[PDB]
DNA sequence: TACCCCCCCTTCGGTGCTTTGCACCGAAGGGGGGG
């Protein structure tokens, strides 16, 4: 006799009724198998036969279980969701392997059925209700109500996580000695005690959770190791990934790329060095998924390299409360940057990889602290702490950086690395203007309607261009004003714009960019020894900048 | 047997739905300490994931405190809770707390909790206590009494508390005692043993309500003493170009400010094309238009006044070497209050430490002259300001903010 | 022709200053993973 689970109360969305949308045909097949499994829940008492004073269905159909000879049955619910009250998932992330301490004694149960071994709430039972052919519609056939947590019911997932949650926490309390990850239905558990107490503890687990109706079947109890548990392995001393599987086929639709950049991500967190970047290139754009696209010359490398990583098997180790966080990380070029996580030398925790670029204009410095920002975090997320950083960059590129940059900036303790290649900034503006360079007035603008435009300047020495421009902009020509005047000028000048747009690009420091024309003035500047940039309004009278106006107008 | 003060929400807007920030191992720690002590006396109580509501929480100490505290961010409640001036349960503000030599502020939030809250707007106050590593599904809870940091607990909190304060008022008629969310801003112009000695008083005096974070701690304040930052222009005896070039864009930027300024004379002296560094004389009418210009800067704006029903929003530039300016304002170019803060904690070091300690001196000395929290501009990446203001964060509110990207193409503010 | 959680990479529309172009950012739909 089982202590039954306590009901959840559920409601509908306010001035929201049930859901109608009856069946769609079903194949004999499927109506088929259907019936005889409808019977077996009626039987368990999963489900209450009762149709008639119920105006309420929704559709049902079944799909083979993975692999498998047998049927699954599968409710779609989606009109009731939509008309459900929402929930608060109290699900908030995936427990990771590197945030498990080294036990002695270890198990890995599920629970049995977990839907169906909970009690729906009475009265939100009727607007579960479905309805399936007899035979081919050619007679009535059979009509339900669900009693437990159905699949397919938003529902259901937080409900059942929830009960499963207030049965284990007595449990967990009067066992402190004991360590219970519970995500969903699938339970580690984990202890310091002698196997033989351990496999006591487990079976008192096992009754107590059996008091309120909840199986651990047999089949799903693992003993032994390696445990296989959310994705990965469990060793005693180490854990892994179980084995990825590598599309190697010579022709590649979308869907392919997409697949193999999503596997290559889910090894990035052991395997060291992985690189989506040429191979994530290849998907962007408009192309449907069945296009198939050829491997760039590029791309086929970074697939190469990445074979070559995964060829080698990897193990993470466990985490030790004793020692602190280390997080080294590495620039690997083109954006992409890869780290460890690691205690001791040599042994990591994990690994992972930051490659996203945000911003139209940035530079290694500012992707370095996005990097430090999310490793930052994660840890935070497994560990509760952050890791002491590792950074191949030297402190004064660094303090030049955040001193003078007009955001706030900031890395946590950290210390310099020497592992090229190193971050560094690579040219740096005057704070004043340079006496005995020439002064380079700029100015630049486009017809709104042509797209046509010019770009040029004057210089105190008389030195005088212009230079017509196609298919352009305001802020095209602002830039290529000072583009030219960096081409015409020396080692050092002095340049005068009133484009509050170039300055704000340019002032950043950026390396890299996706506009060429802004990457051509990256490369100038870095050919420069001194360079002053200086900001005047428009439409003053000032300077050249009156009379380069003219010019370019 | 206290009856509950019903609370209704804005019509057209749900509670809050806020996802739980990731948290430290000792802020967690602290927060299942306190809220197993909360459970045990009845202040809080579990709740399943059929409440679709949530709110952040997290901890804090405050500044030269040992013990952790419990912070719920309501910002997004607060928001949506309905306004309780409408209800004339709004709190006055006393135009001469600023006036005072010396404030001292007390947490009274402490208070709140012996007050039970309606049990309809209960589900509205959940909240969510994470794990490390995810060993556990969310733990939600929610109150029964009034939380922290909710602006409708001072509200219905304040018949008690003026009340309990009634005695030592009237004895002590020259202190201005106001009340901001958890804290009460006690003023006085008395010599500060005297004002440290009836701020001891005033707690005792909570004390005889009591026996009928903690409130030990003070914070001082000189609000007499505080200045502002006007703009200024470079004092030179010779200009070079690039001088006046930046003088007339400060300048033409500030017309926007104080409409009677004029560039034409100074303009003009930019005629040619010059090189940067060329030294040039003013001209004759150039020199008074500067001098033109210094005392329309001296004089204050016109039509600039503050507006209570108007926000207040603050904007922060980070000047360089431990160097921060600041301007309180409701509408654009008309600011009720502009200033500079510098050596900081974090001078020097840490740029988000000293942001934090900016946008928490701020907010305390726009409550103080307005009673309002402005909205801040804060000058800052949000992955950033995201990553580690919780860590600098020792007060019991928290503000409004937004994040601006501004390059500083005239040094505006500061030289 | 179903349900809940997390991650990366791309695309696309809304939003506000760089302003009617350009930069940013969140949502969503592709993929990976878990139950
Ligand atoms: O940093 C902004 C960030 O905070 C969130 C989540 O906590 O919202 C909070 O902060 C906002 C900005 O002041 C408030 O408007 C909001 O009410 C509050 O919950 C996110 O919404 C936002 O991205």
């Amino acid at each position: 006799p089982i202590s039954p689970i306590e009901t959840v109360p559920v409601k509908l969305k306010p001035g929201m009724d049930g859901p109608k949308v009856k069946q769609w045909p079903l194949t004999e097949e499927k109506i088929k198998a259907l019936v005889e499994i409808c019977t077996e829940m009626e039987k368990e008492g999963k489900i209450s036969k009762i149709g008639p004073e119920n105006p309420y269905n929704t559709p049902v159909f079944a799909i083979k279980k993975k692999d498998s000879t047998k049927w699954r049955k599968l409710v779609d619910f989606r009109e009731l969701n939509k008309r459900t009250q929402d929930f608060w998932e109290v699900q908030l992330g995936i427990p990771h392997p590197a945030g498990l301490k080294k036990k002695k004694s270890v198990t890995v149960l599920d629970v049995g059925d977990a839907y169906f071994s909970v009690p729906l709430d009475e009265d939100f039972r009727k607007y579960t209700a479905f309805t399936i052919p007899s035979i081919n519609n050619e007679t009535p056939g059979i009509r339900y109500q669900y009693n437990v947590l159905p699949q397919g019911w938003k529902g259901s997932p937080a409900i059942f996580q929830s009960s499963m949650t207030k049965i284990l926490e007595p449990f967990k309390k009067q066992n402190p000695d004991i360590v219970i990850y519970q995500y969903m239905d699938d339970l580690y558990v984990g202890s310091d005690l002698e196997i033989g107490q351990h496999r006591t503890k487990i079976e008192e687990l096992r009754q107590h959770l059996l008091r309120w109706g909840l199986t651990t079947p047999d089949k799903k109890h693992q003993k032994e190791p390696p445990f296989l548990w959310m994705g990965y392995e469990l060793h005693p001393d180490k854990w892994t990934v179980q084995p990825i599987v590598l599309p190697e086929k010579d022709s590649w639709t979308v869907n392919d790329i997409q697949k193999l950049v999503g596997k290559l991500n889910w090894a990035s967190q052991i395997y060291p060095g992985i690189k989506v970047r040429q191979l994530s290139k290849l998907l962007r754009g408009t192309k449907a998924l069945t296009e198939v696209i050829p491997l760039t010359e590029e791309a086929e490398l970074e697939l190469a390299e990445n074979r070559e990583i995964l060829k080698e098997p990897v193990h993470g180790v466990y985490y030790d409360p004793s020692k602190d966080l280390i997080a080294e990380i590495q620039k690997q070029g083109q954006g992409q940057w890869t780290y460890q996580i690691y205690q001791e030398p040599f042994k990591n925790l994990k690994t992972g990889k930051y490659a996203r670029m945000r911003g139209a204009h940035t530079n290694d410095v500012k992707q370095l602290t996005e990097a430090v920002q999310k490793i930052t975090t994660e840890s935070i997320v497994i560990w509760g702490k952050t890791p002491k950083f590792k950074l191949p960059i030297q402190k004064e590129t660094w303090e030049t950086w955040w001193t003078e940059y007009w955001q706030a900036t900031w890395i946590p303790e950290w210390e310099f690395v020497n592992t090229p290649p190193l971050v560094k900034l690579w040219y740096q503006l005057e704070k004043e203007p340079i006496v005995g360079a020439e002064t380079f007035y700029v100015d630049g603008a486009a017809n709104r309607e042509t797209k046509l435009g010019k770009a040029g300047y004057v210089t105190n020495k008389g030195r005088q261009k212009v230079v017509p421009l196609t298919n352009t902009t305001n802020q095209k020509t602002e830039l290529q004003a000072i583009y030219l005047a960096l081409q015409d000028s020396g080692l050092e000048v002095n340049i005068v714009t009133d484009s509050q747009y170039a300055l704000g690009i340019i002032q950043a420091q950026p390396d890299k960019s996706e506009s060429e024309l802004v990457n051509q003035i990256i490369e100038q500047l870095i050919k420069k020894e001194k360079v002053y940039l200086a900001w005047v309004p428009a439409h003053k009278g000032i300077g050249g900048n009156e009379q380069v106006d003219k010019l370019v107008s | 047997p206290i009856e509950t003060v019903p609370v209704k929400l804005k019509p057209g807007m749900d509670g809050p739905k806020v996802k739980q920030w990731p948290l430290t191992e000792e802020k967690i720690k602290a927060l299942v300490e306190i809220c197993t002590e909360m459970e045990k006396e009845g202040k809080i109580s579990k709740i399943g994931p059929e409440n679709p509501y949530n709110t952040p929480v997290f901890a804090i100490k405050k500044k030269d405190s040992t013990k952790w505290r419990k912070l719920v961010d309501f910002r997004e409640l607060n928001k949506r809770t309905q306004d309780f001036w409408e209800v004339q349960l709004g709190i006055p503000h006393p135009a001469g707390l600023k006036k005072k030599k010396s404030v001292t502020v007390l947490d009274v939030g402490d208070a709140y909790f012996s007050v039970p809250l309606d049990e309809d707007f209960r589900k509205y106050t959940a909240f969510t206590i994470p794990s490390i590593n995810n060993e556990t599904p969310g733990i939600r809870y929610q109150y029964n009494v009034l939380p922290q940091g909710w602006k409708g607990s001072p509200a219905i909190f304040q018949s008690s508390m003026t009340k309990i304060l009634e005695p030592f008022k009237k004895q002590n008629p020259d202190i201005v005692i106001y009340q901001y969310m958890d804290d009460l801003y006690v003023g006085s112009d008395l010599e500060i043993g005297q004002h440290r000695t009836k701020i001891e008083e005033l707690r005792q005096h909570l004390l005889r309500w009591g026996l009928t974070p903690f409130l030990w701690m003070g914070y001082e304040l000189h609000p007499d003493k505080w200045t502002v930052q006007p703009i200024v222009l470079p004092e030179k005896d010779s200009w070079t170009v690039n001088d006046i070039q930046k003088l007339v864009g400060k300048l033409n930027w500030a017309s926007q400010i104080y409409p009677g300024i004029k560039v034409r004379q100074l303009s003009k002296l930019l005629r040619g094309t010059k090189a940067l560094t060329e030294v040039i004389p003013l001209t004759e009418e150039a020199e008074l238009e500067l001098a033109e210009n210094r005392e329309i800067l001296k004089e204050p704006v016109h039509g600039v006044y503050y507006d209570p029903s108007k926000d207040l929003i603050a904007e922060i530039q980070k000047q360089g070497q431990g160097q921060w300016t600041y301007q309180i304002y409701q509408e654009p170019f008309k600011n009720l209050k502009t200033g500079k803060y510098a050596r900081m904690r974090g001078a020097h070091t840490n740029d988000v430490k000293q942001l934090t300690e900016a946008v928490q001196k701020i907010t305390t000395e726009s409550i103080v002259i307005w009673g309002k929290t402005p909205k801040f501009k804060l000058p800052i990446q949000k992955e950033t300001w995201e990553t580690w203001w919780t860590e600098y964060w020792q007060a019991t509110w928290i503000p409004e903010w937004e994040f601006v990207n501004t390059p500083p193409l005239v040094k505006l503010w500061y030289q």
